[PDB]
């Protein structure tokens, strides 16, 4: 149960990851 | 020009006083044969074996029906999803014991119904208006397919099509709740939500633009008379409803848009509708409402009734009550 | 343009979240332990998973008598 | 940000992807991220589907919609659909997860880094949506490609080990097709077969020979189609009657996958040869004469003569005729007499049901089949709850066949409204009033009253 | 600006972002409660005592199931106040009896006095034609006749509906069973006004939509309109011509079709409020003699609406025991109405 | 076999995990674009070689 | 059930064929960070 | 003013929501209410 | 009923074969605007 709780956090987590780290660094968004 | 191109250009006329065009020429007399076998049947034809057991059911006026008990009644259970026009009966006399009208009733209209939404898209072109109130007009064709025919394709028999009539429409839903439990079904619910709510908003849109209509009648003449056909100035100050309907609920609830607003007066009760249709051609290849009976038990095992379980109780009266000669093996499969 | 402070400005400021990532879960675990404590059966008067029949009865403790249903409910809860 | 926003496109962020009309490099780029995430799906849900995958209960118990596909096939399968190696599974789960990555790969690219528009790049890759010739070209090479799809079934088929069939003789088997159905007049006659009760157009298909021989015939029509296209531009009458632009094409591609959306509905429904029950559950159909099988059998073994049983409304209880006097089941299930299943057809003889066959010739494993079937009709709620509608919880059922025909339905309903959405815009934008009318041109105002 | 009652009145119209109003010291105080109660309930309080069920999130039930349903039929139609003689003020005893009701019913009803007074209030401040508020009468008649006449027609509160969403469908197949409901004519004006609103809402919008003026460079054409802006958005006479071609007829005056958009539900709901007040009294359309008299003497004699009769005696013997639990129903397995196997 | 197995198979899943956040960033980057395009393409012949190696792997496991 | 070599990587392959759903969802975060301009 | 950018907060605010249904949805399957 | 069946087949035929030809006939250019 906490195995697939963890994996969906870290793979729900990489989509807005993204943004935020080409919003920080003012990327081609 | 030439007799085609002279045709081709009075079909296609955009100052015929009804609009006929291409799927005009399907729709025009599909429509008429639908409507002239539909009104002689509810008047004139005789009991029906709607379900299969030379048990015939009468529905029309002159065999002891009133308006709202008279029906076209649907094609014989022995008949199934067969196509069954006259030339495929002995006599018309069979074809009239076997729903034969029905079946032509049906597929006419659905075809017809079916040119009807291309029509509007047909002028909706010749008078350079933008295309999609065909697109709103597919929700109830698409709610029609659903009980005409999605619903009797799911289930193997034209005789389960809703019945051409005020108590069969009744006799369908009923039935229907026993054995899809559709009340209880998300896109049915959406449905309701559809419906009530398009009719709050048309009551909502006419009360607020009713509401501020600019000043230009006296009291002894109709306000409509403010109004002529035509003028180019907007009849009602939509500034003014907006700042009375911000303040009902908040600003940002109310539109002051008005492209905005009678966009979503399409949209909520066509998707609600859509839904709907859904509702039905999905329960057609039962995929049923939600079923909670039993769903709560105490530490020991105890059933503890909920409202879900009385709807079962009521359900439950329906299904062993229906079509009472018609079942002779223990689950109703179909 | 009633003159309240916008909401935008409000839920991306600093001060709100440092008011609010205390006041919010403090709600939610009042309201957790309002049940995991039990608390919220007796104050409503729902029974528990075994408090709705006694072992071996089986009739439900329906209310029979509008004068006196409160003393039936404490009797059935006896 | 070419393009990217309103002002600049004339298009608001919810209709943002037709920002991409006419940038034909992130057009690209969607479009192959989008079959990256089609092809994503399909191996990650293989992989789920075996993970939970207990072989010894039937697929159709465990809401397995992909290893039924991969089974009828004929891998990981043997005699009677029993499962003899997940392994087929696993690599088809797997291939497709890593050929997801690949297609994601493209389309990322494509979409973010490449060039966002591919015509001064490439004139080979490069298009114009109003160039009829290169429009056609790459209609030919797709075409192509499903053509040699098509014959990599007819592949597995003839050459790579056959294909589940249910109607095996002597029980359902993996079995090589070495005499597939080339004859146009049984290949193009389903075509032409009413899709009403006892027909059902090529829903009706029900022999392994005939469905590799049809694909036989797809696999050539769509190549030399394909050639067709690539080496001609289309004729004067095609251009007359049809829209040229990225949205027309979208819209005639809209209503073809409607189409063939309601036909899969109606195939997973009604047919069990290209979705053996086996593995997908009895039909509708099926299952509801399966009942009346059942309780003959019962009623028979408990000493009933069914031939001459009158029911209560004078109807044969067990038997009777269809419309055209063949023997069929009785009761309600009167109306699935078109019904045809490899546990019943033994006992249908050239009249109908064959009383004498019925009386003595009934197995214990044809018993046991309708039983089964019977008991997982595809009737259930959304929650899962097999049975009636009131049915009380305790059998988690709902048919692979219920999800995977209501699903289509859906999905081919709103195609169909995407059409309309985007046939009728794709008309008007080509004539000039999709934005609406011109206020000192408003067509109606020059044409003369209706009264 | 002169006494405290004027005082009190600038304070309370006050332009902010809830407007309040004297009607909003009636309104707010009845929709939070009503809205409140009706969350407190679903989410902690049973139905033992008075059906029982399990009707709240802490027993088990989902968002479909929860409901605050009605007090035991013992109540008849009491107040059920919390310092009444029944509850006598032990606020435990009182959710057990169903007083959560009562609460909801009643700030309820006048809570939707204050959201029309609202509506009169602010059409007044505005200067705008109170519309509005006179199309809110149709909630309104529904409310009272639904919710407060049919139970005080009936024994008591037990049978209004109780406010859930299974609770609702049980309400609906109630009163088809016993009612033959659906067969009534104002339940059929009701069904008109609803779907007729319902398709003027659609049809109304959509004929907007696809007839508006190019009034921006747009293809995504909201932005093209300014509120301010003297002109209509979309073109009558092309509407016009349209649904005259396509229909037969059109509407060709704009203050018409808004009048009959409110018209059109607000009467649907007012005729199946009056159909509502006959069942409090049990005055159904439930049959047709002149169909009974001919089925009696003819078994051969069948229509649907005797089909639907046969079910609802179905619903009626199958689902009162449970139903009206009060009434200490037993029915022996061989009275049961049922058709063949089934 | 399984020690080597198993290490492949996590890696190749690290790897995806840090390429399906790194490869986006890095395409809709400025600066830094030429170590980046480096990195892509050694992440990806890596990324390539792992699921070749689990795939071979497979077999002395299975 | 997968081969058992693969079994410690059962909890990932529950949640991988959500995935795609997050494709959708993540078209939304994107736009709020381009204020859907 | 804010420091925190809007689109954060909806997308955190968006991804409790989904958790808490979520949530709820799994308790439709164990313990009360669950059938079992 | 054979004769029936001829004549509703050539009566459908007929409306068919009118809503083929006449979508055919140049109707992109049926339009108020560009043609
Ligand atoms: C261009 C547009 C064209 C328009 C032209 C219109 C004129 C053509 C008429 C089309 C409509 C046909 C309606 C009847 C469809 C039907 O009963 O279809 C059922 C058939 C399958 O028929 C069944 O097919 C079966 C095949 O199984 C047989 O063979 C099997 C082999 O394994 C098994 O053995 C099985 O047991 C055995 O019975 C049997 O013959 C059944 O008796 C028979 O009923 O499906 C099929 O033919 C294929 C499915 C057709 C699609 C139906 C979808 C309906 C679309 C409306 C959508 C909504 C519109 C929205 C508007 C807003
Ligand atoms: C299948 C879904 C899908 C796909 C394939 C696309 C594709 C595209 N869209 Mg559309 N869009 C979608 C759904 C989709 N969209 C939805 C649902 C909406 C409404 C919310 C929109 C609203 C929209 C607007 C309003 C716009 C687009 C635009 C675009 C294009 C440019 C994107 C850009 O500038 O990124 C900038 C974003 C980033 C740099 C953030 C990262 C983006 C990448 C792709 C994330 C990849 C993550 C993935 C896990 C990486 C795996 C790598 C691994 C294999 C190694 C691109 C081709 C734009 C356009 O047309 O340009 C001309 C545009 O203005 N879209
Ligand atoms: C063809 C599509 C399809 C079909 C037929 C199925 C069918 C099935 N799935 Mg699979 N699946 C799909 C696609 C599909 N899935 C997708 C896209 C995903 C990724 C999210 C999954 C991920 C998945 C998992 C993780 C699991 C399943 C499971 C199942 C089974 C039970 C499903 C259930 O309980 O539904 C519940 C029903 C719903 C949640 C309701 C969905 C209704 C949607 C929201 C309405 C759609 C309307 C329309 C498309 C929206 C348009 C809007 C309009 C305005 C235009 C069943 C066999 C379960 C199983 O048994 O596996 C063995 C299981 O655990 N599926
Ligand atoms: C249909 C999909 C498709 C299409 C039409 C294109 C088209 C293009 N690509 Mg893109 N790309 C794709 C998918 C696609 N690509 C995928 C899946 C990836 C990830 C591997 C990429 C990664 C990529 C990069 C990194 C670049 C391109 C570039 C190019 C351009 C030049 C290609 C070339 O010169 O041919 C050369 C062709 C060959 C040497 C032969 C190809 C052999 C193939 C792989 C075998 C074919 C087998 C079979 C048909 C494949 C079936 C796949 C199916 C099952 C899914 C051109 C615009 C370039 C460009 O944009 O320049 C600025 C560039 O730099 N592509
Ligand atoms: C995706 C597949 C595809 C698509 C999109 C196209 C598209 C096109 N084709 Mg090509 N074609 C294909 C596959 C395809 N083709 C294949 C596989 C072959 C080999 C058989 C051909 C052989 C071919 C020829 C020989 C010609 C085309 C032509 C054309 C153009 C006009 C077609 C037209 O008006 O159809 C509409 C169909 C009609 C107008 C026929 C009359 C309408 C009937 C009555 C409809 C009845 C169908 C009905 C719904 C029932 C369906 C069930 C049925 C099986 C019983 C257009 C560019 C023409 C052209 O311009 O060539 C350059 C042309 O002459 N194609
Ligand atoms: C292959 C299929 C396909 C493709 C490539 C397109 C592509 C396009 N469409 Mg069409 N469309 C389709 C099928 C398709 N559509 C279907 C099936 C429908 C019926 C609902 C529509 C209805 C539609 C409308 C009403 C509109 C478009 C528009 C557009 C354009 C913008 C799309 C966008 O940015 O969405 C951005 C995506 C979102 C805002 C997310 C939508 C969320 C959905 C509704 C909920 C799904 C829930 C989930 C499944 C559960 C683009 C050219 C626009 C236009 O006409 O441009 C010319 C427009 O106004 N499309
Ligand atoms: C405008 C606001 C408003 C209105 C119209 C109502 C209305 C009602 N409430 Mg609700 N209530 C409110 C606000 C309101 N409430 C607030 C803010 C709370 C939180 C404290 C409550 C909490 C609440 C509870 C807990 C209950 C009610 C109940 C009731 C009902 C019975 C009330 C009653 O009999 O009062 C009688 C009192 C008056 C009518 C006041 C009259 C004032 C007159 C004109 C002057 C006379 C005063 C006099 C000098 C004093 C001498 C007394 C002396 C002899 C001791 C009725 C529907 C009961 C109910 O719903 O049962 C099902 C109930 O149990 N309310
Ligand atoms: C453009 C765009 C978009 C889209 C995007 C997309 C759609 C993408 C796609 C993507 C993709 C489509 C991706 C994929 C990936 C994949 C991967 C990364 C894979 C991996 C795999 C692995 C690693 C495996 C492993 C394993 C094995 C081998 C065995 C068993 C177990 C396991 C599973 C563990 C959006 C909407 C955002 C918006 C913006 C723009
Ligand atoms: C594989 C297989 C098979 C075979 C198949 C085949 C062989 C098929 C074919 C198919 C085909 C061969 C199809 C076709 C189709 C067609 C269509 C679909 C058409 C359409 C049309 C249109 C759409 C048109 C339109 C129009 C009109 C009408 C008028 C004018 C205008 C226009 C142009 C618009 C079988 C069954 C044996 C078995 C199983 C498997
Ligand atoms: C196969 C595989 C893999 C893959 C992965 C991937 C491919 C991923 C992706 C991922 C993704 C793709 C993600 C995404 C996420 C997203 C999210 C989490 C979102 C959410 C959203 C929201 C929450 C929203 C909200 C909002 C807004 C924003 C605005 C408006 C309002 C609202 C509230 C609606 C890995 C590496 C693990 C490795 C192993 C195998
Ligand atoms: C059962 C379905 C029958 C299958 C039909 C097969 C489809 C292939 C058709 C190819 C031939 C069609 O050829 C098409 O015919 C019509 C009618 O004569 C022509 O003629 C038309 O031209 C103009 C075009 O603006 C019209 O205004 C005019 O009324 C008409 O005479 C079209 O310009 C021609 O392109
Ligand atoms: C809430 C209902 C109140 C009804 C109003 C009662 C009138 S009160 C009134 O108020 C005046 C203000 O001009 C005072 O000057 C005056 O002394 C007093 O009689
Ligand atoms: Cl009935
Ligand atoms: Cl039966
Ligand atoms: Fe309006
Ligand atoms: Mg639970």
């Amino acid at each position: 149960v906490i195995a697939q709780l963890t994996m969906i956090a870290m793979i729900g987590i990489a989509g807005p990851m993204i943004i935020f780290l080409l919003a920080v660094r003012r990327g081609n968004l | 020009a030439n007799l085609w191109e002279r045709f081709c250009n009075w079909v296609t006329s955009t100052d015929n006083r009804l609009y006929v065009g291409w799927f005009g020429v399907i729709m025009i007399p599909t429509l008429l044969a639908a409507t002239i076998c539909f009104v002689i049947a509810f008047i004139a034809a005789p009991p029906v074996d709607i379900d299969g057991i030379r048990e015939p059911v009468s529905g029309s006026l002159l065999y002891g029906n009133n308006i709202i008990t008279g029906a076209v009644v649907p094609s014989s259970n022995a008949i199934g999803l067969h196509f069954y026009p006259i030339w495929e009966a002995a006599s018309l006399d069979e074809w009239l014991y076997n729903g034969g009208p029905y079946q032509l009733i049906i597929f006419h209209f659905l075809l017809g119904a079916s040119c009807y939404m291309g029509r509007q898209w047909e002028l909706s072109y010749r008078l350079g208006m933008r295309p999609w109130i065909c697109v709103a007009y597919s929700a109830p064709l698409a709610s029609a397919f659903a009980v005409f025919l999605i619903y009797p394709i799911g289930q193997g028999s034209f005789s389960d099509g809703m019945p051409l009539g005020i108590s069969g429409t009744f006799n369908f839903m009923i039935v229907f709740q026993a054995e899809h439990n559709i009340l209880m079904h998300p896109f049915h619910q959406l449905g309701v939500a559809g419906v009530f709510g398009g009719a709050l908003f048309c009551a909502m849109h006419g009360s607020l633009v009713t509401s501020s209509l600019i000043r230009e009648t006296t009291e002894t003449e109709s306000a409509n008379y403010g109004y002529k056909f035509g003028q180019e100035e907007e009849t009602y100050n939509i500034v003014a409803a907006h700042g009375y309907f911000g303040r009902l609920i908040f600003q940002y609830a109310s539109f002051n848009n008005s492209r905005s607003l009678h966009f979503f007066l399409a949209a909520w009760p066509v998707v609600g509708v859509w839904f709907a249709a859904l509702g039905i051609s999905t329960m057609a290849f039962n995929l049923n409402g939600f079923n909670f009976n039993h769903s709560v038990i105490d530490a020991k095992g105890n059933v503890i009734n909920t409202w879900a379980d009385i709807i079962n109780r009521a359900n439950l009266g329906m299904e062993v009550m229906h079509e009472r000669n018609a079942h002779n093996f223990p689950l109703d499969l179909a | 343009t009633t003159g309240e402070r916008p909401f935008s400005d409000i839920i991306t400021s600093v001060r709100y979240w440092v008011i609010h990532s205390i006041t919010i879960p403090a709600l939610f675990i009042a309201g957790w332990l309002f049940v995991s404590t039990g608390l919220a059966y007796d104050v409503f008067g729902t029974p528990r998973p075994d408090s709705y029949y006694a072992q071996e009865q089986r009739s439900i403790p329906l209310v029979t008598d509008r004068f006196e249903a409160k003393q039936q409910v404490e009797t059935f809860l006896e | 940000a070419t393009n990217r926003d309103q002002e600049s496109s004339g298009f608001a962020w919810w209709a943002g992807n037709a920002r991409l009309i006419n940038l034909s490099g992130k057009l690209l780029g969607a479009h192959v991220a989008h079959a990256g995430l089609i092809v994503f799906w399909a191996g990650a849900m293989t992989l789920f589907e075996l993970a939970h995958f207990i072989p010894e209960k039937p697929m159709y118990e465990q809401g397995l919609i992909l290893i039924p596909h991969i089974a009828t096939l004929g891998w990981g399968v043997g005699p009677g659909g029993e499962v003899v190696d997940t392994f087929p599974f696993f690599v088809v789960g797997v291939v497709h997860l890593i050929s997801s990555a690949v297609l994601g790969f493209g389309g990322v690219y494509h979409a973010i880094r490449g060039p966002e528009t591919l015509e001064e790049y490439s004139s080979f890759f490069g298009y114009d949506w109003k160039d009829k010739n290169k429009m056609t070209t790459i209609l030919g090479f797709h075409l192509i490609v499903l053509g040699i799809g098509a014959l990599l079934l007819v592949a597995k088929a003839m050459f790579f080990g056959g294909l589940y069939d249910t109607w095996a003789p002597g029980g359902g088997d993996v079995r090589v097709i070495t005499n597939p159905t080339l004859d146009p007049r049984v290949i193009f006659g389903y075509l032409l077969k009413s899709p009403f009760g006892g027909e059902g157009w090529i829903v009706s298909v029900n022999n392994l020979e005939d469905v590799v021989g049809g694909h036989i015939w797809i696999g050539l029509i769509c190549i030399a189609g394909g050639i067709w296209h690539i080496l001609t531009t289309p004729f004067g009458w095609a251009r007359r009657a049809f829209i040229w632009s990225g949205e027309a094409y979208l819209s005639y591609s809209l209503g073809a996958l409607s189409m063939m959306g309601f036909i899969a509905t109606c195939f997973v429904w009604f047919n069990n040869t290209v979705y053996p029950s086996e593995f997908y559950g009895p039909t509708g159909p099926e299952a509801s004469q399966a009942q009346a099988m059942t309780f003959l059998i019962r009623d028979q073994k408990l000493g009933a003569n069914v031939g001459s049983a009158q029911g209560p409304t004078g109807l044969g209880k067990y038997l009777m005729r269809s419309p055209t006097g063949e023997i069929i089941f009785g009761g309600e299930t009167m109306r699935f007499w078109d019904f045809r299943g490899p546990w019943l057809e033994p006992l249908r003889g050239p009249n109908g049901l064959d009383l004498n066959k019925i009386k003595n010739d009934i197995q214990p494993w044809q018993e046991r089949r309708a039983a089964e079937y019977m008991t997982h009709a595809p009737l259930g709620s959304l929650n899962s709850v097999g049975g009636v509608a009131t049915e009380i919880n305790s059998v988690n059922f709902v048919s692979p066949r219920s999800w995977l025909a209501t699903s289509h339905f859906v999905l081919a309903f709103f195609f169909l409204v995407g059409h309309l959405w985007h046939a009728g815009r794709a008309r008007a934008a080509a004539a000039g009033f999709e934005k609406g009318i011109d206020r000192e041109s408003e067509p109606v105002l020059s044409m003369p009253s209706l009264d | 600006e002169r006494g405290w009652f004027d005082i009190l009145d600038d304070w309370l119209k006050r332009d902010r972002f809830v407007f309040v109003g004297w009607s909003g010291i009636l309104l707010f105080p009845c929709a939070y409660l009503a809205l409140g109660g009706w969350l407190t309930g679903t989410t902690f309080v049973t139905s033992w005592y008075t059906h029982g069920l399990a009707s709240s999130y802490l027993e088990g039930c989902n968002f479909l199931t929860v409901a605050v349903s009605t007090p035991a039929n013992s109540m008849g139609h009491s107040l059920l106040l919390l310092w009444g003689p029944e509850a006598q003020g032990d606020f435990t005893r009182w959710c057990q009896l169903g007083g959560l009701w009562t609460f909801i019913a009643l700030h309820g009803a006048f809570g939707l006095i204050g959201f029309m007074l609202r509506q009169f209030e602010i059409a007044r401040l505005v200067g705008v034609r109170p519309y509005n508020a006179i199309a809110f009468s149709a909630p309104i008649a529904v409310f009272v006749s639904v919710f407060l006449i049919y139970p005080l027609g009936q024994s008591s509160w037990f049978f209004a509906p109780s406010f859930g969403v299974a609770a609702i469908f049980r309400f609906l197949l109630f009163f088809q069973g016993f009612h033959n409901w659906t067969l009534n004519p104002f339940h059929m004006m009701g069904v008109a006004g609803v779907l007729g609103g319902a398709l003027l809402c659609a049809i109304h919008g959509a004929t907007v939509e696809n007839t508006l003026f190019q009034d921006g460079e747009g293809a995504s054409t909201f932005r093209a309109f300014n509120p301010t802006q003297a002109e209509e958005t979309y073109s009558m006479v092309t509407a016009n011509r349209f649904w005259s071609q396509i229909f037969g007829i059109a509407f060709s005056n704009k203050r018409w079709l808004h009048f009959f958009m409110l018209f059109v539900p607000v009467t649907g709901l007012w005729m199946s409020a009056i159909g509502v007040v006959g069942l409090a009294l049990n005055l159904r359309s439930y049959d047709f003699i002149s169909q009974e008299i001919r089925a009696a003497e003819d078994p051969e004699f069948e229509t649907f609406y005797t089909k639907n009769l046969l079910l609802n005696e179905g619903i009626r013997a199958w689902m009162a025991p449970q139903d009206q639990p009060h009434e200490n129903f037993v029915f022996p397995e061989e009275v049961l109405p049922r058709g063949n196997a089934l | 076999m399984t020690i080597l197995f198993q290490l492949a198979l996590a890696a190749l899943v690290i790897l995806s995990f840090v390429m399906v956040i790194g490869v986006p960033v890095a395409y809709a980057s400025p600066q830094d674009w030429d170590r980046s395009k480096q990195l892509i393409f050694l992440g990806s012949g890596l990324w390539i070689a792992l699921v070749l190696v689990v795939g071979v792997l497979n077999f002395f496991v299975v | 059930k997968l081969p058992e070599a693969y079994a410690i990587f059962d909890p990932l392959v529950d949640v991988l064929p959500v995935i795609p759903v997050l494709f959708l969802a993540l078209a939304f975060v994107w736009q709020a960070a381009v204020g859907f301009r | 003013g804010g420091r925190i950018p809007l689109w954060i907060v909806a997308t955190v605010a968006g991804m409790g929501v989904i958790v808490i249904v979520g949530l709820f949805f799994y308790g439709a399957y164990a313990g009360l209410g669950s059938s079992l | 009923m054979e004769t029936l069946k001829i004549t509703v087949y050539i009566v459908v035929t007929f409306f068919v074969l009118l809503f083929v030809f006449g979508f055919l006939s140049g109707d992109p250019a049926r339009n108020p605007k560009r043609k």
